[PDB]
């Protein structure tokens, strides 16, 4: 049939009606973003012909190829690398989380390492690790970084988004509580930070269903690590492609250098020779140009988790539908196997309610603007609240600024306004 | 070692800001007789934030500092004659 | 390393010059027993031509 | 099947009418001794770039 | 070794075009690498089947460079995009975003030519000598709550004081530096102190 | 439309199918990028009248 595009919702538009939300929740969504790719290092003249003397003298009358997909392959090694160390390695103090854990009602036990791990993870860590699952010329280079390493830079990150906040990345580590963060970090989107000291509980309740509704879809979903599980299928595919183009005559009289040149005489010997070398040349060729075109395309991934991890761990960034959907209030990053995994946290109101909106009100004849805020009413009396959140206050001139008359704008209502 | 052994290096158990990335969490750095030495890799310092909700660090210096950065733009543009290159 | 760097001052770093790989030494030459014998006995060794 | 590599004895089992054995990509993974009728794998000695 | 990118591009190019010279006099299978003593010391067949496998290796050559300076090409237009959108969120205006226009909160930033790239001077404004304080999140007076508008509520022991969030500067809590929002019974920590009013 | 050809074609090994493969997801990140790009909101809204 013919694919919805979604819903089909109709906004009761009116010059004279806003809606301003009452409640809200916090949702903790993830984002897998790649990092890098395994490092991987083929030897050419080991790979186009092994124990042959003619095959290496032949090789090296062809002209330098082998040296140029060498120094292409550590090119591609040293850019992972770089891309591994740039994307977690972003403080240079690694920190860690006192005993005691009082950070203002939050359960932070589910990210945090513990003592009874070899490997010194965490829970979600652990889940993503255990979801996540030499020949001829070939080998993989384990990368510089190990997986402990990984796991105490994502530690000291988290220590500092917990403790410092912000601050670790941008100077010396400055110690704030997690309420007080918390509060400043609302006081970034528009909400005013009292809603934050006087519903604590149940954002650190609804906070807490988060992280296990994340856990219980990360253990039962096994399809949720998508990207980092596709890229390494296809590295194994291009792996196993490349291998099996050996078995491959090209056009000649059999896949083996000993049999021809046991079989067949000197001159026809190296003309097979000569064949079995071009086509094994050609596919490392494409092997080598597709290796390139991926991790081009992997350390642009890089880059963005790199910039992302800078701009919404060790920080808070006002751009929209760029950490989560919804407005961004702190994330987590977590180890993954050649990825990485953000927590993002973001603040998405709900319950909304119609109101009565008006740009301004004229007391006594000028015009009354306010200042953050926006002229709701319930029909009868007449309130400001926020932007982002119903708190009903009296209009008073300590929140409004004054300038000019109500005679030019459009929408003006009379209205009284208390006087302190 | 994880990617094989490293044979000309004594291994030590110090733990530096390495310089030579060898692999798998290996460094090289030619430190004191002097000779390559081979220990695991720091991630730096052990830094523990006295965390307690009643207390704030708040600065009361600062330091301007002017960082740089370098960023490539553009190459050198070339153009070959295949006529010309394939044939002399 | 100053032979495939082509220069005669080498910085720091790691730096890959060729590749090591064991050679064999001998060859080992696997094949089945020997049953059915070619009954040339009986032709050369004759009782009657 | 000519070739080189370590000949060492291995833990998988092979019916009495089998040959040499592969694997998952396309090459010799272990042979059966045409002598002794010993289940015999090959593995390549280590190599690796300096 | 601060100028290492543009250096690296620079040398690339050169180790390029110098492995595209020394491939250009290859023999790639043939008797010679020279066209004149091929065409002049074999016969004409034997002389175009050698100069037909030189044209191909050479091909083969010229199209494993062409396909490696495109790649290159295209990184390093990323490159200069990511260098462009830098320049026009750090120098043409003051950017919020963390790890950006350098390490630390941004001031500003000041271009410079360079060949083959472009080096920038982002001021970076990065605290130091901070000492801890005791903090609470808001005080009660009159039964009700006072939360800071824009500021930290602070004490050096004994008096309270509101400062800003990123250098300490103490001054006294009024009126216009707090909200009054609800009572001082639903937030934990709350402390007791008095308010001034001016 | 030969089939002598397509056996020396399938005696080169595998190319043209790495090929389709990479034709495939040149295809569906075309496809995911046109997703991600213009289906971006969950729920069709429409204009008062
Ligand atoms: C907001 O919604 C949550 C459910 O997610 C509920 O528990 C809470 O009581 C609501 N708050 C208000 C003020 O209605
Ligand atoms: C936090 O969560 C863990 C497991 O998710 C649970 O065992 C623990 O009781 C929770 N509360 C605290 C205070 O740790
Ligand atoms: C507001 O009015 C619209 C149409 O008048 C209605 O569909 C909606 O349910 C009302 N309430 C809210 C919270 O939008
Ligand atoms: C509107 O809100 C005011 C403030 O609480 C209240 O006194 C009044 O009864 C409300 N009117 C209606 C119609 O809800
Ligand atoms: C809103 O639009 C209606 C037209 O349906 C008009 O009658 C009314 O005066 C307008 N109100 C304002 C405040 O512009
Ligand atoms: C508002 O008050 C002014 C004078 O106080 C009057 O001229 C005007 O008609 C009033 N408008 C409404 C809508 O009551
Ligand atoms: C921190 O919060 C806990 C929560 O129960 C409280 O008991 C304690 O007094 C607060 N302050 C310190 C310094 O622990
Ligand atoms: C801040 O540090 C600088 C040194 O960089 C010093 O010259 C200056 O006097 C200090 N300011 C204060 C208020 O201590
Ligand atoms: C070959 O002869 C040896 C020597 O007795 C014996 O051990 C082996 O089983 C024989 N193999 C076959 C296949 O007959
Ligand atoms: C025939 O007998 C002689 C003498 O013993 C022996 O040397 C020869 O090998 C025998 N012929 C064959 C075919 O075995
Ligand atoms: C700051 O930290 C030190 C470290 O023990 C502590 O003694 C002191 O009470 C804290 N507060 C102030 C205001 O110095
Ligand atoms: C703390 O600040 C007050 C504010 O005037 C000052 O009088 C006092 O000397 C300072 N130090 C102590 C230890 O109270
Ligand atoms: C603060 O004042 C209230 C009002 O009497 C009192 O009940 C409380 O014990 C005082 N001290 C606190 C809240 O630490």
């Amino acid at each position: 049939y013919t694919m919805s595009l979604g819903a089909e919702n109709s906004v009761a538009y009116s010059n004279n009606s806003i809606a301003i939300p009452t409640n809200f929740t916090i949702s903790v969504t993830t984002e897998i973003l790649p990092v890098s790719m395994t490092k991987t290092s083929v030897d050419c003249t080991m790979y186009i012909c092994g124990d042959s003397t003619e095959c290496s003298n032949l090789l090296l009358q062809y002209g330098s190829f082998c040296t140029q997909l060498n120094r292409a392959l550590t090119g591609i090694a040293v850019e992972q690398d770089k891309n591994t160390q740039e994307v977690f390695a972003q403080v240079k103090q690694i920190y860690k989380t006192p005993p005691i854990k009082d950070f203002g009602g939050f359960n932070f036990s589910q990210i945090l390492p513990d003592p009874s791990k070899p490997s010194k993870r965490s829970f979600i860590e652990d889940l993503l690790f255990n979801k996540v699952t030499k020949f001829n010329g070939l080998t993989v280079l384990p990368p510089l970084l190990t997986d402990e390493m990984i796991a105490q830079y994502t530690s000291a990150l988290l220590a500092g988004t917990i403790t410092s906040g912000w601050t670790f990345g941008a100077g010396a580590a400055l110690q704030i509580p997690f309420a007080m963060q918390m509060a400043y970090r609302f006081n970034g989107i528009g909400v005013t930070q009292n809603v934050l000291y006087e519903n604590q509980k149940l954002i650190a309740n609804q906070f807490n269903s988060a992280i296990g509704k994340i856990q219980d879809s990360l253990s039962s979903t096994a399809s949720a690590l998508g990207k980092l599980q596709d890229v390494v299928n296809q590295n194994a595919q291009a792996l196993n492609t490349l291998v099996k183009q050996l078995s491959s005559n090209f056009g000649a009289i059999s896949s083996v250098l000993n049999d021809i040149l046991s079989r067949l005489d000197p001159p026809e010997a190296e003309v097979q020779i000569d064949r079995l070398i071009t086509g094994r040349l050609q596919s490392l060729q494409t092997y080598v140009t597709q290796q390139l075109i991926r991790a081009a395309e992997i350390r642009a991934s890089a880059n963005l988790a790199a910039t992302k991890m800078s701009e919404c761990v060790l920080g808070q960034s006002k751009r929209v539908d760029f950490c989560g959907k919804g407005y961004h209030l702190m994330s987590f990053p977590q180890s993954a196997p050649h990825g990485v995994v953000f927590l993002h946290v973001t603040y998405v109101p709900a319950q909304e309610k119609n109101f009565t909106t008006a740009p301004a009100i004229c007391h006594d004849g000028k015009a009354h603007f306010p200042r953050e805020g926006v002229f709701v009413s319930n029909g009868t009396h007449w309130f400001v609240t926020q932007r982002n959140f119903y708190e009903p206050q009296i209009i008073t001139t300590d929140n409004t600024f004054v300038s000019g008359n109500c005679d030019v704008v459009i929408g003006i209502v009379n209205n009284t306004v208390y006087d302190p | 070692t994880r990617a094989g052994c490293l044979i000309g290096a004594e291994h030590v158990n110090n733990s530096y800001e390495c310089d030579i990335p060898i692999g798998a969490g290996i460094c090289a750095s030619y430190q004191t007789s002097q000779s390559i030495i081979a220990y695991t890799m720091s991630l730096g310092a052990e830094n523990s934030v006295a965390y307690s909700n009643n207390s704030i660090a708040i600065p009361t210096n600062f330091t301007i500092s002017v960082t740089t950065e370098i960023l490539p733009v553009s190459m050198t543009k070339t153009s070959v004659d295949c006529t010309m290159y394939i044939c002399g | 390393t100053k032979c495939t760097l082509k220069s005669f001052t080498v910085e720091k770093g790691i730096y890959q010059t060729s590749n090591f790989r064991v050679q064999p030494t001998e060859s080992i030459v696997r094949f089945p027993n020997i049953t059915n014998l070619c009954p040339f006995g009986e032709v050369f060794n004759a009782t009657r031509f | 099947l000519t070739g080189t590599g370590v000949l060492t004895e291995s833990n998988k089992k092979f019916l009495p009418f089998q040959q040499f054995g592969r694997d998952i990509a396309d090459t010799t993974d272990a042979v059966r001794d045409p002598q002794t009728l010993e289940i015999l794998d090959i593995t390549p000695c280590s190599f690796g770039g300096v």
